């Protein structure tokens, strides 16, 4: 009544990459 | 006749990070 | 006689957000 059961599929594609960061802080005075 | 229907793949690998924010404004002059 | 292929797996996550950018240059001269 039956037959050979099927292969595993592949892995998924990679993800997109992040955004930006945000701007530095003002620099050092004194 | 047939066999039954095989499993699901793995998740992708993650995204890279971000690029670097803006450098900050200068130090008040002195 | 060979059941079906699975699926192919879901993608990755998304990239974290990016370093934050660097302090200004000085106000003293240097």
């Amino acid at each position: 009544p039956k037959g050979p059961k099927g292969p595993k599929g592949p892995k998924g594609p990679k993800g997109p990459k992040g955004p930006k960061g945000p701007k530095g802080p003002k620099g050092p005075k004194g | 006749d047939p066999g039954d229907p095989g499993d699901p793949g793995d998740p992708g690998d993650p995204g890279d990070p971000g690029d670097p924010g803006d450098p900050g404004d200068p130090g008040d002059p002195g | 006689p060979p059941g079906p292929p699975g699926p192919p797996g879901p993608p990755g996550p998304p990239g974290p957000p990016g370093p934050p950018g660097p302090p200004g240059p000085p106000g003293p001269p240097g």
